[PDB]
Protein backbone atom coordinates (compact mmCIF):
# COMPACT_ATOMS: atom_id res chain seq x y z
CA UNK A 1 0.00 0.00 0.00
CA UNK A 2 1.23 3.47 -0.68
CA UNK A 3 2.21 6.65 1.51
CA UNK A 4 -1.40 7.82 1.30
CA UNK A 5 -2.10 7.14 5.16
CA UNK A 6 1.47 7.10 6.21
CA UNK A 7 0.79 11.52 6.68
CA UNK A 8 -2.18 11.17 8.95
CA UNK A 9 0.00 9.08 12.02
CA UNK A 10 2.15 11.93 11.77
CA UNK A 11 -0.41 14.26 11.66
CA UNK A 12 -1.89 13.08 15.18
CA UNK A 13 1.02 12.98 16.73
CA UNK A 14 -0.18 14.11 20.19
CA UNK A 15 -2.86 11.19 19.80
CA UNK A 16 -0.49 8.28 19.23
CA UNK A 17 1.94 9.99 22.48
CA UNK A 18 -0.94 9.71 24.80
CA UNK A 19 -2.55 6.53 23.30
CA UNK A 20 1.46 4.96 24.39
CA UNK A 21 1.76 6.63 28.11
CA UNK A 22 -1.24 5.61 29.08
CA UNK A 23 -0.52 1.68 28.22
CA UNK A 24 2.97 2.31 30.01
CA UNK A 25 0.24 3.25 32.74
CA UNK A 26 -1.36 0.00 33.00
CA UNK A 27 1.06 -1.96 32.02
CA UNK A 28 3.80 -0.52 35.09
CA UNK A 29 0.52 -0.64 37.22
CA UNK A 30 -0.09 -4.28 36.32
CA UNK A 31 3.93 -5.01 37.69
CA UNK B 1 32.37 -13.94 13.22
CA UNK B 2 33.94 -10.82 11.56
CA UNK B 3 32.86 -12.17 7.99
CA UNK B 4 29.34 -12.22 8.28
CA UNK B 5 29.18 -9.17 10.85
CA UNK B 6 30.06 -6.83 7.71
CA UNK B 7 28.15 -8.60 5.19
CA UNK B 8 25.48 -8.27 7.62
CA UNK B 9 26.40 -4.35 8.00
CA UNK B 10 26.67 -3.56 4.45
CA UNK B 11 23.31 -5.07 3.21
CA UNK B 12 21.48 -3.38 6.20
CA UNK B 13 23.06 -0.14 5.58
CA UNK B 14 21.87 -0.34 2.36
CA UNK B 15 18.22 -1.36 3.02
CA UNK B 16 18.07 1.54 5.55
CA UNK B 17 19.53 3.77 2.76
CA UNK B 18 17.25 2.61 -0.01
CA UNK B 19 13.88 3.36 2.39
CA UNK B 20 15.58 7.19 3.05
CA UNK B 21 16.43 7.63 -1.06
CA UNK B 22 12.91 6.76 -1.87
CA UNK B 23 11.36 7.95 0.90
CA UNK B 24 12.74 11.21 -0.03
CA UNK B 25 11.22 11.16 -3.30
CA UNK B 26 7.85 9.45 -2.92
CA UNK B 27 6.95 11.82 -0.14
CA UNK B 28 8.00 14.78 -2.62
CA UNK B 29 5.81 13.10 -5.26
CA UNK B 30 2.57 13.05 -2.95
CA UNK B 31 3.17 16.47 -1.28
CA UNK B 32 1.27 18.88 -4.12
CA UNK B 33 0.57 16.94 -7.05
Amino acid sequence: DLIDLLVQLWRGKMTIIISVIVAIALAIGYL
Amino acid sequence: KKAITLILAVLLGGMVGAGIVLGRNALRNYNAK
